[PDB]
């Protein structure tokens, strides 16, 4: 049996209004007796969830407390403690808004010289680099319209072999039709990150 | 204190039901998220959502296929950082092409030199509109003149040429201030 | 309980000489009685492994048959069947060298214009795109020396939102010192892939 | 049939123990993987490994800090596709600076005009070398002349100037064909 605690997601933080945060206890073929206790009390009340029958003999059980959008931003340490329908000693976790930061450095880079000559589809790339917790959000823009997530591909954050400061990196690709590029309209990549002061930061592209 | 950002409709803000216009807000460039609202029933609700910064222009919306649904109080919503929420002063939109064209007319000739007065009489004989509004072309706002007496007595006083061009007139009821009649006959004042 | 079968890895196929292939049975708190049966017989003999005590109550058990480097290349369908120390009906899997292919298209792309001006460290990028099974190998080269894996970062293959043909994509970044770039020496990215005829394919970069 | 790729040592292939040389193979450009071997004891073993194609030059290795370990039969290994393995004809390397410098000398003057003969006598009085090899500078190969009689009787016949420059001489034993003596005294034939 193990307990893990899950932070609010920048997705729900920035583009939304309902950070949940999730304390989930994992495995032990239990009736899910459980019981969860949380830090900021009273304000909003905590909610348990279905024993989402985790593969094998885990049957994991989860918790959320809605509305914790403001206490995340004022740092404030969050605790979760669960004492479970088995034995031994209850389990507990805790997180908070990460200390050290490091703003992303964002770079939107051009189609291949050898690919754009063959006027068909070509590749826009977006590079988030050297930042704080691995969690980021990259959204592409045509003109000034958010493209549906399904039109562009984004890889996940992974630690880069860094000299000292452990920093992350992310890339994204938007494949587009050449006539749009040679025509002259505008594309952008935008990266939202916990550190960054204005939340997201935009950097654009022309040719 | 502050002003709060502006709300404009770069094309005249009244459109035939199914019409298209180029609505525009001001651009707080420290606000990534911008939300066009329609203050609908006690509250306000998201219609369009344009994300990003504007270190250049100002943000425009576009309402196409203008509905009875799409008429009312429109307001911009700016989100700065993680808690700053700045609004915008309100704008309203109204549709045309709903009831039945009123008919308007003059007391003098169609090119009155304005040292002396011209009143227009606009009314409907078979559609008991609550009020009437006389709509000039071009000018980007809710009409300069509106009344609710059984003849539409709209004189112009001693006119002057920034009062010139094409004019029409629309009906209006009580609880459909957003829903107006068809466009009437045109007045080519010169 | 479930059984999965794992193909040989291009890493061991191309840069090595001992493709194993792995049939691993997962979960059921078993003594790992088991028993595994395989397709190309006799030639080389199959090997079972330790009940690598998989989290929760799985205790997974694995199999390999060494030396199957040549039957992979001549297509030949591989089978694995396991009948386990529980009950019901034995479990079986099968794979082979994937049918449809699609060679990668590889593009090594430049440092940001705005980053190279600030002569310090800058970014080389490598893009593998539209290819066959997701499995690829990207290796960077300085001059004509393979850099250790630890000097460059490679993301994993992920399906790109493709029109029809389901194709994958991979990116890689090598961060390097500016003096090397303006000096004039040569860097390369190389992509190895099942489809590609010459195994790997090199494409280089100058400025 | 085929030739099979060539093996060269662009700098003279014998080096002082701890010496550095620029070994070079031929480039099968349909072979991504290239393996320098040293045919060591019944087999062959990987020393260096250069991956990639050469649609330009040919592939070079470099052996620096030349060891007794690093002397023997060297061979390139090419891997084409998924089963083609093409070798290369063999090369050998040998170290110097191990036993004790022999000493060499002439029968005539240091600038013999070659219409007539010059023999060099090279030997060691205190180090019973199996054989001796007389090493010219520059020329990129195992020596033109080698003997195993108690005086090194190496004449040149009627010389000609492509036999000119600086010359020395090295000792040699039975089962260390890869391990040679120190460089002797120099002969500036002109
Ligand atoms: C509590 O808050 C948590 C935050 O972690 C929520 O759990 C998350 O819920 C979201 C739902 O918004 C999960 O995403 C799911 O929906 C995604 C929607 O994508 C759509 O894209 C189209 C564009 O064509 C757009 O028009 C739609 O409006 C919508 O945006 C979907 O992409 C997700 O799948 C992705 O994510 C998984 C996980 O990484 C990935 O493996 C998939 O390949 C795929 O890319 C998903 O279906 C989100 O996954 C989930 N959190 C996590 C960590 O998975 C709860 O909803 C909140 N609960 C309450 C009560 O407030
Ligand atoms: C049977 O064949 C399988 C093939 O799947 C083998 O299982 C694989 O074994 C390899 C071992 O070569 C596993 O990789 C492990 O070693 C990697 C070595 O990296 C080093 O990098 C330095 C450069 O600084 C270099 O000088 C070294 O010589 C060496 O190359 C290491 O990178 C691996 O960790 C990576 O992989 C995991 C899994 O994706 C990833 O999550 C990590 O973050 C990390 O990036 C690993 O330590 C390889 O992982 C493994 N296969 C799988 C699928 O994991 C067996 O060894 C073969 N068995 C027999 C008996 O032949
Ligand atoms: C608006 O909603 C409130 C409560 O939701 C209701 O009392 C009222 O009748 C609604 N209509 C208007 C025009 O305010
Ligand atoms: C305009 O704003 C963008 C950020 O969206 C910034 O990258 C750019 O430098 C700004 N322009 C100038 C002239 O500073
Ligand atoms: C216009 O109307 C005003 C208001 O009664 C009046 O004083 C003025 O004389 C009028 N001008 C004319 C009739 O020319
Ligand atoms: C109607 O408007 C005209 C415009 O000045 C004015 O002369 C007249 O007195 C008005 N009459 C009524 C009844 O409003
Ligand atoms: C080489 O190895 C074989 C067997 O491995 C052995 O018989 C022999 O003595 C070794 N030495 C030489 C010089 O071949
Ligand atoms: C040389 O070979 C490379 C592949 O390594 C290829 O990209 C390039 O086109 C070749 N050069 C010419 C002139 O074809
Ligand atoms: C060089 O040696 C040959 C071989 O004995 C001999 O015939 C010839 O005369 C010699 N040349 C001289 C001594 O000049
Ligand atoms: C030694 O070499 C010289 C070179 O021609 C020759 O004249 C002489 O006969 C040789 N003698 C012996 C014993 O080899």
């Amino acid at each position: 049996p193990r307990l893990s605690l899950r932070r609010p997601a920048l997705e729900d933080l920035l583009l939304g209004s309902e950070a949940n945060l999730t304390c989930t206890l994992t495995g032990l073929k239990d009736p899910s007796g459980a019981t969860f206790t949380w830090t900021p009390s009273s304000g909003k009340n905590a909610v348990q969830q279905s024993p989402k029958r985790d593969p094998c003999g885990c049957y994991s059980v989860s918790s959320v407390l809605p509305g914790c959008a403001e206490p995340w931003n004022n740092r404030e340490t969050f605790t979760c403690t669960a004492n479970h329908p088995e034995l031994e000693t209850p389990l507990t976790a805790t997180i908070s808004k990460s200390g050290n930061t490091f703003r992303p450095e964002v770079h939107l880079l051009p189609p291949p010289s050898e690919e754009l000559a063959l006027n068909e589809l070509v590749t826009l790339t977006c590079l988030a680099r050297g930042f704080s917790p691995e969690d980021v959000l990259i959204r592409w823009l045509k003109g000034t319209e958010q493209l549906p997530r399904d039109k562009y591909l984004t890889w996940e954050s992974r630690k880069e072999p860094s000299q000292g400061t452990t920093t992350f990196a992310v890339t994204s690709i938007l494949r587009v039709a050449a006539e749009d590029w040679k025509k002259g309209d505008t594309f952008s990549c935008m990266v939202g990150h916990e550190a960054l002061p204005l939340a997201f930061t935009q950097k654009t592209i022309d040719r | 204190n502050f002003s709060t950002p502006f709300i404009s409709t770069r094309s005249s803000p009244v459109v035939p039901w199914g019409g298209s216009v180029r609505i525009q807000c001001q651009a707080i460039p420290d606000a990534y998220l911008i939300w066009l609202m329609m203050l609908k029933n006690s509250t306000y609700e998201k219609r369009d959502e344009k994300l990003g910064f504007w270190n250049d222009t100002t943000p425009e919306f576009v309402i196409d296929h203008m509905d009875a649904n799409k008429a009312g109080r429109y307001r911009c919503r700016y989100r700065i950082g993680f808690s700053r929420f700045r609004y915008s002063d309100t704008l309203e939109l109204v549709v045309t092409g709903l009831y039945g064209k009123p008919s308007l007319s003059v007391d003098r000739g169609p090119v009155l030199m304005p040292g002396e007065n011209i009143s227009v009489t606009c009314s409907s004989a078979h559609i008991p509109f609550d009020r009437f509004s006389l709509a000039k072309e071009g000018e980007l706002s809710l009409p300069q003149h509106q009344s609710g007496e059984h003849p539409a007595n709209f004189s112009l006083g001693p006119v002057d040429l920034n009062v010139s061009g094409s004019y029409r007139c629309y009906g209006w009821y009580n609880r459909s201030p957003y829903l107006w009649s068809f466009p009437s006959n045109a007045l080519e004042l010169v």
